């Protein structure tokens, strides 16, 4: 009975996150970052909006999805580059 | 002839009755008002203007061929054309035809874009601060258009005269030892061996044991007609005889292009006979104003011309002794302002002659050491379609005279039905330097130069790495119509006057050969030239 | 017509491995296909931003407006209209090549096979992507389809040029993928020591010094040299 | 052959752009404003220590020998010798010279480029990163935190540079000492200069509306003072991933946010009303290429950028920028922001 919509959002933040994810995937990484991982952010944001029974995806529900995706990407990297990757991606998870 | 003012409302019925019903022309309110003004001025009581309107509409339909006659430009144009046809018949005007309305000079930046549709068509193509910057596709097609023009010339001349066909270079691949006749652009491969470039591809050529036509200059970038046997063992074309494409007469090109109206042709033909006594004076090359001796000699030349001023006084390039460039100095070296001082000094020696500088168009042609072109090239042969001398340096010279034109280096003259092309360039030196040797007097060399230029059909048949050319302004160098008169100015070639394939080629040479200020005189009516050497 | 989508072994293309190792299809099956596209993930930031901004617009309802506006503008065709047009073209026009078109097709097939032969000779191993007479018929069919969509009864040289471009962009691109070594190392060392870091040398001179000289292209990849004057000048870019 | 166009000759003629190494950030360490001199002369002198694009080696050797002679002469008392060394440095690139050669000038330019690159590498090996190098001056980030421990280290660095034969004739003098430096470009920098003088040369200020130019100038001084206070506190406590500056924004974050809110309300009141358009006007400068719709937003963008210059405090300044942009109801990653 819930189908949240992505009307209010900052597509620039998601685009920047996806570009950074791909750039760090090609160099010093092995997790494949395709467009599927761009759509995963939107799908996870919609699931988070479903949890609050909301009919519109809020900014918090998008920042949380971005944090989930970047965390899953970072934690699967080798321990040598994990600190650098976390430092690089910290600017998107500001607030938590 | 009685003046009267007639309002558009009363003229509107009859006006439409003829313009719209008889022929189908829509008249706007402003155009109707302008036509009413014209009728009221050139006739009174506005009753017997029916023939005037009929002539207007028939001329409009014969030439303009559109609707909405009331544009303030169509009406004015048709009225003017009626004026000249009435004048040649010998109202608004009953005077004699003036050549000034039929004399014009075309700059390299104001010609018509003519790109040839590869199958059979010569199309017409015709925006801001950087609106003059050519596009990349212009550079891509710069040589393709030239090849297509040369290929059309060959398909018109060679087969009807000599009947081997032209096989595109891409067709030589599977063939093992057959004989082919290729039309390609001679050039040097990046691997360092000669080759021919064609729109379909390229092939390396074995130039050993080749018999070339001795009456031509062969240089990289010129399009040649090689003949030989292809070999697939090493993918080489063993050329046997290679020659430049045959030239074409101008009249032949005119019927193919089909560009003139009949009345304009008749008027131009009439003033050709009427204007028998017109003299064109072509000055020498390298008018080094910085030199005091040349300055004094120019004074005597101008004094001699002052007695009988000619129609056009053409000034050749390199007006200053040293190339102009940004000079770091605190003196009056100031290569910019020193050019201004030289032109001001020219104004003093030129304004002194009242009889001269009057009823005499003064065309100036830039050279290798002129402003805005010598800044980067430092006096070398840089970009070919040179922009005219900047107007910032011509204040006094233009103020002194009343008809002075600053034109491009490859400029065009439209004095009559004939076209005159002026070109200042050291073609002989480059041709001799870059002519390739075959492992297998002076008049002969001049004939070789003229034949090479005309057979190539291009002002500079050179590679882009030897004479950079503005990509869009390449038609200004193509001799597609082969103009009747060409001023092939030069400084490294002996003065000559030769005719070839219906084209008259004249080279005034250097201004000072040994001790004389040589200059040339041209009479368009008699098509006869004469040099006037004056001792220093 | 068979439109088949596949996946090279190891998922990614893995261009480090040989082109024949990525593709597990036999030569026989690969020869049937007229165009064999090998797409790759560029990982280009400027393109990634564009793709992301397009996909987000797809998700946030903007597609249902933008596509409709484009279709009503006349720059697109609805499915129900393109289907009818395709049926009409297939049942109305069957173009046949003009002789000038046939000459171009033959002279291009010869070039393509020569390129494949030299690549095979250099690699000393049969190319995984084959070029055969069936591919000449493939170019013929592409030309005829290009003419067919315009309902032109005869296929001019425009269609031949575009069909050749399509084949070069798909099958020649698939076949041109590349992974002696001592010669390459010697050439790199000698040109690094001889040719200075900031100057340039012409390529005929390097030929005199001496082959295919793929080392220069490899160095161009590493951005240590740069061919600038239409390939006639080799300039050490600064590495 | 010199009178006709040649692609290689044309390229070597119209190519004089000098590479610049510029690193932007906040450098709490002491950085020295080293000003190089006699690079071209030293370069031709030490250049001793197939290619169609290169000048003749023998002519260059002749030039080197002659320059060596004049050099040694001027070293001993020789007036004309030094006059001529400086003049040669200046003539090589003079077309009016009666022996000027484009190939020679290009060769000298490449030698100078490579000598400067080698000097940068030498300074890096000595233990000091480079933040600027433009053939006339070089700025080195000495790792010595304490401004007192600067003179001996600097003199050791200059002597070590002079030890190398390649830079023996290269004379270097330190012009200024920066205790603190906020470096963006040559024309956009600020900091403490010698540790007591302070300079605010920000060309970004010229592109703000005249009402907000004093605001930017004042807030730059505030930011610099806060950075200085934080560095002093860190040094007192103790005596890049993380440097002395880690909470300098906390000193002025709240006053800045309140001031921005007040300025936004004032703008909303007076943005459209006349008699105030003389203040809310974007200046026209030769480099102007940006259309500005919210001059206050441009001011806060400039302040947030100069604060984001520091690598260590990226996160705490991004949070401040997000809070500032919340006032304009702008997203943190918006294109306009």
């Amino acid at each position: 009975k819930i189908y949240p919509k992505l009307h209010q959002m900052d597509m620039d933040k998601v685009s920047r996150v996806y570009a950074d994810l791909r750039r760090e995937s090609i160099s010093t990484g092995s997790f494949p970052i395709t467009v599927r991982h761009l759509e995963s952010i939107l799908r996870i944001a919609e699931s988070f909006a479903k949890m609050r029974l909301s009919e519109f995806v809020s900014s918090y529900d998008l920042d949380r999805a971005i944090k989930v995706v970047v965390d899953s990407f970072v934690d699967a990297q080798k321990v040598s580059v994990r600190r650098q990757l976390r430092r690089s991606f910290a600017i998107y998870t500001l607030g938590h | 002839v009685l003046p009267v003012k007639i309002q558009p409302p009363l003229l509107r019925p009859l006006a439409y009755r003829v313009l719209s019903r008889k022929y189908g022309l829509s008249i706007k309110s402003d155009g109707l008002s302008a036509l009413a003004e014209f009728v009221g001025t050139n006739i009174g009581a506005n009753w017997r203007q029916g023939p005037a309107t009929i002539k207007f509409l028939e001329q409009f339909a014969a030439v303009w061929k559109q609707q909405e006659r009331g544009l303030f430009i169509d009406q004015s144009g048709v009225k003017e054309v009626i004026q000249e046809m009435k004048e040649r018949e010998k109202p608004e005007s009953s005077k004699a035809l003036d050549w000034r309305d039929y004399f014009k000079v075309i700059n390299a930046s104001q010609q018509q874009r003519f790109s040839y549709n590869p199958h059979k068509m010569q199309f017409i193509f015709v925006g801001g601060i950087a609106g003059f910057l050519p596009d990349i596709e212009d550079k891509v097609q710069m040589f393709l258009t030239r090849y297509y023009l040369t290929n059309d010339r060959v398909m018109r001349n060679e087969n009807f005269q000599n009947s081997m066909s032209i096989t595109p270079i891409k067709n030589l691949l599977g063939r093992d030892a057959q004989n082919f006749l290729l039309l390609g652009l001679l050039n040097k491969n990046f691997k360092g061996n000669w080759s021919l470039e064609d729109p379909s591809g390229s092939v390396e050529i074995d130039i050993s044991q080749t018999i070339p036509t001795q009456g031509h200059y062969y240089v990289p970038g010129c399009m040649v007609l090689v003949e030989g046997i292809y070999y697939s063992v090493g993918n080489k074309f063993h050329v046997t005889s290679m020659t430049l494409p045959p030239g074409e007469r101008r009249e032949i090109t005119l019927e193919t292009i089909g560009n003139l109206d009949k009345d304009l042709k008749i008027r131009l033909h009439l003033l050709e006979k009427e204007l028998t006594d017109h003299k064109f004076v072509i000055l020498g090359a390298n008018l080094f104003l910085d030199d005091l001796k040349i300055m004094t000699a120019l004074s005597k030349i101008l004094q001699k011309l002052n007695d009988d001023p000619p129609t056009l006084l053409i000034w050749q390039g390199s007006f200053t002794s040293v190339p102009v460039f940004a000079s770091m100095s605190s003196r009056n070296i100031s290569s910019s302002t020193q050019f201004k001082n030289n032109f001001d000094a020219l104004a003093t020696l030129l304004s002194r002659f009242d009889n001269l500088t009057e009823n005499t168009t003064m065309i100036f042609i830039p050279g290798p050491n002129d402003l805005w072109g010598s800044m980067v090239s430092l006096g070398a042969s840089g970009t070919l379609p040179q922009d005219p001398i900047p107007s910032a340096f011509t204040k006094k010279i233009n103020k002194v005279c009343k008809n002075v034109v600053w034109s491009s280096n490859p400029t065009r003259i439209a004095y009559l039905s004939q076209e005159i092309v002026i070109f200042r360039d050291d073609l002989s030196g480059r041709f001799k330097r870059h002519r390739l040797e075959f492992p297998f007097q002076k008049v002969q060399e001049t004939r070789k130069l003229v034949k090479t230029i005309l057979d190539q059909g291009h002002l500079s048949p050179f590679l882009d790495s030897l004479r950079p050319i503005s990509w869009d302004l390449d038609h200004t160098l193509t001799l597609c119509p082969i103009p009747s008169t060409m001023v092939l100015c030069d400084t490294t070639s002996a003065q000559f006057d030769l005719t070839y394939n219906g084209c008259k080629v004249i080279n005034p040479g250097s201004f000072i050969h040994n001790r004389r200020a040589r200059y040339m005189e041209y009479v368009p009516s008699s098509k006869k030239t004469i040099q006037e050497e004056i001792y220093i | 017509s068979v439109l088949a989508a596949a996946n090279p072994i190891y998922g990614r293309y893995d261009d480090l491995k040989s082109p024949g190792d990525n593709i597990d299809f036999q030569t026989t099956i690969l020869s049937r296909f007229d165009m064999i596209f090998i797409v790759k993930d560029d990982h280009n930031e400027e393109r990634d931003i564009s793709i992301a901004n397009h996909v987000i617009n797809i998700h946030t309802g903007n597609a249902n407006a933008m596509q409709n506006q484009q279709e009503e503008n006349g720059s697109e065709i609805s499915i129900e209209k393109m289907k009818r047009y395709i049926t009409y073209c297939r049942l109305k026009c069957a173009p046949r090549l003009s002789p000038q078109a046939a000459e171009k097709l033959s002279s291009n097939f010869v070039t393509i096979r020569k390129q494949l032969l030299i690549n095979e000779l250099e690699s000393t191993e049969r190319s995984s992507i084959p070029i055969t007479i069936r591919q000449l018929e493939a170019i013929i069919r592409i030309t005829e389809s290009l003419a067919k969509l315009e309902l032109s009864p005869i296929a001019q040289e425009r269609h031949v040029d575009e069909a050749i471009r399509l084949f070069q962009a798909s099958t020649m691109d698939a076949a041109s993928q590349d992974p002696s070594l001592s010669e390459i190392r010697r050439f790199e060392q000698e040109l690094k020591r001889r040719l200075p870091i900031g100057w340039s040398t012409s390529y005929q001179t390097l030929r005199r010094e001496f082959a295919l000289d793929k080392a220069l292209y490899a160095l161009e990849k590493h951005e240590t040299i740069q061919l600038r004057h239409q390939g006639q000048n080799i300039y050490r870019s600064g590495v | 052959i010199q009178n006709d166009f040649d692609l290689n000759t044309s390229w070597i003629m119209n190519d004089s752009e000098f590479p610049k190494i510029n690193n932007s950030g906040v450098y709490d360490n002491v950085v020295l404003d080293v000003g190089v001199d006699n690079l071209t002369v030293n370069t031709i002198l030490t250049s001793a220590l197939f290619v169609h694009d290169a000048f003749s080696n023998d002519a260059l050797n002749v030039l080197r020998g002659m320059l060596k002679e004049w050099w040694d002469e001027a070293l001993k008392e020789n007036s004309t010798a030094d006059l001529l060394v400086n003049s040669l440095a200046s003539w090589v690139q003079n077309p009016n010279a009666k022996l000027f050669d484009g190939l020679l000038r290009y060769h000298v330019h490449n030698l100078t480029k490579k000598a400067l690159l080698q000097l940068v590498n030498e300074f890096s090996a000595l233990g000091s990163t480079i933040v600027y190098a433009d053939r006339n001056q070089i700025l080195i980030k000495t790792n010595k935190y304490s401004p007192e421990n600067c003179y001996a280290y600097s003199q050791y660095m200059m002597k070590a540079v002079r030890t190398n034969p390649m830079f023996s004739y290269l004379d270097l003098n330190i012009k200024r000492y920066w205790d603190l430096l906020i470096w963006m470009d040559k024309f956009n920098f600020s900091g403490l200069a010698c540790d007591y003088t302070a300079v605010s040369q920000w060309q970004l200020k010229k592109f703000l509306s005249p009402i907000y130019q004093p605001e930017f100038e004042d807030w730059m001084m505030i930011i610099l003072d806060s950075m200085l206070k934080t560095k002093q506190s860190y040094l007192k406590l103790n005596s890049s991933v993380e440097n002395s500056l880690n909470g300098f924004s906390h000193l002025f974050s709240k006053p800045l946010m309140k001031r921005v809110k007040k300025l936004f309300k004032n703008q909303q009141e007076f943005i459209l009303d006349p008699q105030y358009e003389a203040d809310y006007v974007i200046p026209v400068l030769p480099g102007s290429h940006l259309n500005v719709k919210n001059p206050l937003l441009e001011l806060v963008k400039s302040l947030c950028h100069v604060m984001l210059l520091s690598k260590s405090t990226i996160l705490e300044i991004r949070t401040l920028r997000k809070e500032l942009l919340k006032i304009f109801e702008l997203r943190e990653f918006a294109k306009v922001a």
